[PDB]
Formats: structure tokens, sequence, C-alpha cells
RNA sequence: GGUGAAAUUCUUGGAUUUAUUGAAGACUAACUACUGCGAAAGCAUUUGCCAAGGACGUUUUCAUUAAUCAAGAACGAAAGUUAGGGGAUCGAAGAUGAUCAGAUACCGUCGUAGUCUUAACCAUAAACUAUGCCGACUAGGGAUCGGGUGGUGUUUUUUUAAUGACCCACUCGGCACCUUACGAGAAAUCAAAGUCUUUGGGUUCUGGGGGGAGUAUGGUCGCAAGGCUGAAACUUAAAGGAAUUG
């Protein structure tokens, strides 16, 4: 079960018709430079260190 | 120094095909598409769909020996769409990371000099 | 969609690559770069003869891959297998072609397209046809913003083209041709006799495709492969 | 109603008409 | 009351344009009363650079460019997030954004 | 129009051919009247898919 | 495969997919545009032949031959009819799957006529610019197509000329456009929809409250479908147009 560990640098916004996920894009702490956005439920700063089960999705940007 | 191969994927909506092929394009090799990854006939296309079957056949290779890929993206082409699927990209992507070496990459859907007729009516499709 | 076949069978485990043996595509003379790449073949029984199952193959090369400078990136090739031996299965020259990015790059509106088309025949009696395509070009100081032709300069040019694509085949079997492709003399010849007529920029030729092939005649191709 | 299906549903009633009509003659 | 001066299209003595499909609904519409815009992308994407770089020979390939022109009925580009409506003066306003 | 003793369609008290009209290939001089070993038949609908 | 999501459908006899090759029919992409032509319908691959047309140039010719037009004639999208050819794709009918309270509908899979061509009909359309045609005059400005004129102008040949492509200025005709309202209008809006109570340049057609009704009948044309011509009884005080605020 590979685990890896995500960190955050910046919370783009909120999306969803609901409201309640929003949208941040972020880093792999290990082999560093490689980063991603991802969506995330819960509440949120920049420096957050997030588990990813998969680190390979591009998650939907609302743009 | 390196073996080729031909990625030939699909990108379309409703499903992905990729499988890379030798450069000749006669010999096949790990022919997957995308609906064979989930079973919810609704993700057919979806871009995690699409990329687990790009592993498979990036996976696939391996074992045959082929190392490098060259990359032909193709929409549903003809009086169709045109305009290659979600899944089409992510598979992409996925090739790529997993390892294998990828060359010449180009687009390859076939586009008519203003064929038959386009399926709709006149008035289309009124939804 | 996994889980949903209904039935396999009306009426009612080997893999396939223990038998496949690589080969090696060997391209003809006037082309720097030699080694093709590889093929697959299950290997040939006393029956199969998987020998003569190859040789109708056609293999897909770009110049860039043969002449290894990037200025011939699109300049697509297409390759005929034609004879195999020793591993080393010979190919020769079945057509050109242009990328689709190159085609669609080069179509900006607010000008005049010109396209063309010979059917000659060479010397050794391959029968081509060559397809040529330009676009008319702002003059420098130019006010009007679209430089249209007056649609008796493509009526014109046409012809020059037709003419000048005759000329460069004839009197040329096919090798000579494969290497006049390459350094593009010919798109530089034709603006030779267009600019008195008109500007006529980017006159990058187009695919060229092979109709009809003579006798074999094994002799022929030994001389490219030597 | 719609102006095209009123004066179609008068064409359909007058091959009607000029049908019993020709009964008589 | 008329709404346009052109009414609805760019035909001022054409008599008739020969129509192009509906690219999103196959709805048959006139070529000059279409909504044509062009799409050009690149050829992997915005962010697959980062890694479709390292993963290929032939470093800085050419990252190719697809091309497509889209034409789209009123009913399609009205509902699909393009040039939906305007006020009655700027309707007047023929200048690309 | 015919009595049963001059045709296979012969005789009835309505003029009516009483079994399928298409013989087979392989029936016997006498059994071959009609539509012989035909794969279709009705009106013709389509072009001919030769 | 299809879809918002599924089901019918083709699948171990090898589908969808990949390669090489072949056939058939239709279409003429991107270029393609406030661009071109035509009396209008209409017309976009290449070349050849056949005849035509405008605009321009003109110190050529005839000399009022003209403008508009009942009757009358030609052409006349699509669909539709008749008979051969053709018959890919799409697809009225029809058969199916789903949705729904129902769904003989929209969505999906099939699919006949039709779609194409030849010979002959039909004679209509939001056939629209909803703006009859000819003529004169009334404000500016940018841009474009065709032809012409001048500029030691730029460019390419043979540094060099002529030409061709450009640039500047002007002009004749066309497709249009932008600002203004002196003027017009019920107003939206109009360089014509102005020069109309200070009401007359020539001329053809049409209209007269809303329904009944483009109906009945009678002619006439048509293979038919249907076209053209076309009432009355009766019933009613509003139908309508353009803008304003909700
Ligand atoms: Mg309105
Ligand atoms: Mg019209
Ligand atoms: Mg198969
Ligand atoms: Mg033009
Ligand atoms: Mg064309
Ligand atoms: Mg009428
Ligand atoms: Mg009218
Ligand atoms: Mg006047
Ligand atoms: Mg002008
Ligand atoms: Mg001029
Ligand atoms: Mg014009
Ligand atoms: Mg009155
Ligand atoms: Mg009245
Ligand atoms: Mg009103």
């Amino acid at each position: 079960t590979p685990v890896t560990l995500a960190k955050v640098i910046k919370v783009l916004g909120r999306t969803g018709s609901r409201g309640g996920v929003t949208q941040v894009r972020v880093e792999f702490l290990e082999d560093t430079s490689r980063t991603i956005v991802r969506n995330v439920k819960g509440p949120v700063r920049e420096n957050d260190i997030l588990v990813l089960m998969e680190s390979e999705r591009e998650a939907r940007r609302l743009r | 120094s390196q073996v080729f191969g031909v990625a030939r994927i699909y990108a379309s909506f409703n499903d992905t095909f990729v499988h890379v092929t030798d450069l000749s394009g006669k010999e096949t090799i790990a022919r997957v598409t995308g609906g064979m990854k989930v079973k919810a006939d609704r993700d057919e296309s979806s871009p995690y769909a699409a990329m687990l079957a790009a592993q498979d056949v990036a996976a696939k290779c391996k074992e045959v020996g082929i190392t490098a890929v060259h990359v032909k993206i193709r929409a549903t082409g003809g009086t169709r769409t045109k305009t290659p699927g979600p899944g089409g990209q992510a598979a992409l992507r996925a090739l790529a990371r997993s390892g294998l070496r990828i060359g010449r990459i180009e687009d390859v859907t076939p586009v008519p000099s203003d064929s038959t007729r386009k399926k709709g009516g006149r008035r289309g499709r009124r939804l | 969609a996994v889980g949903k076949n209904k039935r396999l069978s009306k009426g009612k485990v080997v893999d396939p690559f223990t038998r496949k043996e690589w080969f090696d595509i060997k391209a003809p003379s006037t082309f720097e770069n030699r080694n093709v790449g590889k093929t697959l073949v299950n290997k040939s029984t006393g029956l199969k003869s998987a020998s003569d199952a190859l040789k109708g193959r056609v293999v897909e090369v770009c110049l860039a891959d043969l002449q290894g400078s990037e200025d011939h990136s699109f300049r697509k090739i297409k390759l005929r297998v034609d004879e195999v031996q020793g591993k080393n299965l010979l190919t020769n020259f079945h057509g050109m072609d242009f990328t689709t990015d190159k085609l669609r790059s080069m179509v900006r509106k607010w000008q005049t397209l010109i396209e063309a088309n010979v059917t000659v025949k060479t010397s050794d009696d391959y029968v081509l046809r060559i397809f040529a395509i330009a676009f008319t070009r702002k003059q420098a100081n130019q006010v009007k913003r679209h430089s249209y032709a007056q649609s008796s300069h493509i009526r014109a040019i046409r012809k020059v083209i037709s003419e000048i694509l005759t000329k460069e085949v004839q009197g040329s079997t096919l090798a000579q041709l494969t290497s006049k492709l390459i350094p593009e003399v010919i798109n530089k010849e034709i603006e030779n006799a267009t600019k008195d007529i008109f500007p006529l920029q980017n006159i990058h030729v187009r695919k060229v495709k092979l109709l009809k092939q003579p006798k074999f005649d094994v002799g022929a191709l030994m001389a490219l492969h030597g | 109603m719609r102006a095209k299906w009123r004066k179609k549903r008068t064409r359909r009633l007058k091959r009607k008409r000029r049908k019993v009509r020709a009964r008589s003659k | 009351p008329k709404k346009r001066a052109s009414n609805g299209r760019n035909k001022k003595g054409r008599g008739h344009v020969k129509p192009v499909r509906c690219v999103n609904c196959s709805k048959s519409i006139p070529k000059d009363k279409a909504i044509k815009r062009m799409a050009i992308r690149n050829i992997v994407e915005a962010a697959a650079v980062r890694d479709l770089s390292e993963a290929s020979v032939y470093p800085e390939y050419a990252l190719p460019k697809t091309y497509n022109k889209l034409h789209y009925c009123v009913s399609c580009a009205i509902h699909a997030r393009i040039v939906r409506v305007r006020s009655r003066e700027d309707r007047k306003n023929r200048a690309p954004p | 129009a015919m009595n049963p003793v001059d045709h296979p369609h012969g005789g009835g008290n309505h003029q009516h051919i009483g079994k399928a009209s298409t013989i087979s290939r392989g029936a016997v001089s006498g059994q071959k009247a009609g539509l012989i070993a035909a794969r279709r038949t009705g009106l013709l609908r389509g072009s001919q898919k030769t």
C-alpha cells in the first residue's frame, strides 16, 4: 500500500454546486517540484499536509 | 538503442482505446480499452478509466520487450465530433510516466473533404 | 463495462509472443540513418512460411529520424517492406506525407491557397501522383490586409506548377528523386517561376503517393542496399 | 391552432369532399 | 419589429449560402449565420509538459498544436458558455473581446 | 385455373395454390412449378446489394 | 456501441480495434470573408471545349430606337408525380428500446420511399431587404471588389527596363458599412422609409375593422397532389402596430 504525502502551497477556491469542496493545488514532499491540483473536502490552509491514496489523477479544476 | 512501437491511442467519447503496435502496424500488442477497467458503463471514457488502461498497456510492454513508442492521438473522426475525449489525454500522461519512451507525437484523426451527411436530421438532436 | 458480458459463445492458453521473433528494417540507400527499427513476426513453421507473411508490410517513419535534423520534423515517410533475408528485411520508398499539424498550421485565412497535382510516371515506369500546395503572401509595405489572388493567377500558377512537376520526375528514376525531396530543391525551384506572378509564400510541396509499380527485378532493389 | 396545420386540416377535408361528390357524378 | 439590420447573418447580395451542420447538436445552419470559433490547443496539455519533456527522447520535441474550426448553432452557442446575451445598445458592437 | 390432374396448383373450390409456391432446387420434374429455389419473395425494396 | 443514465443492437463462429488492398455512391471541407457572379431560384476540386454577361476604356457607329407595363410567354429551392439507371450516407412511413400517468413524441438502434442522374411533370416558399421599376437632387468618413489615370515611389528579373505584386492621389460601377438628423416616421428605425397640407417627375401592382375564408360554388390548368380566379349567409367591438412601467 504505497502512500504519498503532499503539501499545500495555496488554495485556489471553492468548487462543487454545494460549495463544501475546495480546490487546492499541492506538491509531493518527496521528489519535490512535482506539483498537482486536487480536490479536498475539509477546512484547509497553506502548508497543510495531505495524504493521497493515489497520486496520479489530475482533478477537475474549475476554469 | 530503443525498440519502438506506435501508441495508436483512440481518444473518443464513451470509451478510450490505447494499444501499442509494432512500427509496421500489422502486429498488435496489448490492446486495452477504457471500458475494461470500470464496471459502471458510465465512466467508460473517464480520465481515471483511461489512466488504468494506459498503465496496463505500458506494463504489458516490458514482457514483450518494446521500450519506446510513438504516439498517435486520434478522435472519432469522419463526420463525427472530431474532438478527442476527456480520457484522451490522461492516458497519454499515464503512458509517459510509467517508463516508456515517447517520440513523434502527432494527431491523425480523419478529416473528410466534405463527406456524405451527418446524422441528426435537419433540426438536429432536439433536447 | 466489465461485468455486463451477457453471453460469450454463440455456438455453445499460450502467450502469443512465445514464437514471435524480431526482425530489422533496412532503409534504402539515400538515407543517412540506416536502422529503421524492428518488427514482429511469429516463427515460420514448415507450412506457415512466415518469411512470406511479412513481404507486404508498410512501415512508418519520419525524415527527422532518417536525416537526423529537426528541420525535416514533419516530412512524413511511408516505406514498404519489399523482401526479407537474414533478419534484415529490406524496404523501399512507398510515399511521402505531411504531418497534420504542419498542414493545418499553413492554412490561415486572409489569403489564397493554391493546390495542384499531377500523375506523371518515372523513367523506371513507377507511377506517382505528386501534390503541390502554396499560399499567397503579403508584400512588405502592404496596407491592405488580405492579399488574395486574382483567380487568373491561380489558373496561371497552377499551369506552371504542373509543368515543373512533370519535368522533375521524367528523366529521374526513383532515388535521385528521393534525394531531391530531402533537400526540398523542387520547393525552391518552383518559387523561381512564380515571383513574377505573385508572392506565393510557403510552397512546401505536399504528400506524394505511389499508384502502380513495375516488376520486382530483384537486382534493382539490391542496388539500394549496397 | 397553428396556421400550417389548419391549412393541412382543410386539405385532407377537401379530399373527402372531392371524393364523396364523385359518388354522384 | 426588426431586431437586426443584417437580421441574423452576414449575407448581403448572396441569394443562398449552402449550410453547414452544427458540431454540437448537428442542427443544420447556414454557414454565414453560424458562430464560427477557432480551437487551437497544445496537443498534450498545459501541464503535461512537465512530464512529457523528461519522458521523451528528442528533447524539446515540437510540442505540436491541434487545429480545428468549430461551427456553433445559435441554440447551442447561447447555451454553451458563449456569446449568449447583450444589452440592446451593446448588440451593435462587432469588435471581438 | 387448371385441374389437379393438370398442374400442382390446379383444383379447389376457389382458385388458390394451397401450399407455398416456392419449390426446392431438389424437386423432381412435375414438382417444380412456381418459383424455383427462391431466396426471397415479395416486392423488391432497396438496392440489390449484389 | 449508445446515453443525463440505461436497454434493444454486433460479440469465443473473434466484435470494437490495427494493417494492406479493393468497390460504390454522394459531398466539394479547412481557404470562406459586413467577399464574387446571376433576372430570380441559385452558384465553391482540376483541366478542355461551347456560347454568354456586366463594369471600365473609347475624339468608333445608328440616331430617339426609350421608361413602365392588362393579355401573353420563359425560368422557377425543397417536397411530390411518371419511367429507366443508380442506390454509398442520411432518412417521412414502419419496426423496436427507454422516459412518462400515458408517449403511435423529443433521446437510442434499425429502416422503406426519398435523397443522386436521365426524360417529362409540379409553379409553390418567411420565393425576405417582409422595402416594384426608370429618372433628378439633398451630409460627411473609413474600408473593399472590378476597370482606368498620374505619381524619377517600393519590390523581383537583366543592380538595371517594360510587365506582375505592392504604396500614394483620383475617378467610373458594384456589394456593403460607420457618425449625424438638416429631413421622415406611430415609433422601432430610414442617406432612403428624405425633396409629402409649402400636398403633382413617368409608370405597374395591391389594400380598405376582426372572424366565416383563401371556405363553397363555377370556370380553367394538372397524371395526380394540387395551382390560379373566388363569394354569400352568418357573427362581432374591438382584432391589430410600436414603445413605456411593472
Ligand atoms: Mg420579438
Ligand atoms: Mg431565398
Ligand atoms: Mg477482428
Ligand atoms: Mg471569391
Ligand atoms: Mg475545395
Ligand atoms: Mg405566395
Ligand atoms: Mg411578400
Ligand atoms: Mg432614385
Ligand atoms: Mg468601396
Ligand atoms: Mg478603383
Ligand atoms: Mg460586386
Ligand atoms: Mg375602410
Ligand atoms: Mg376587412
Ligand atoms: Mg407588441
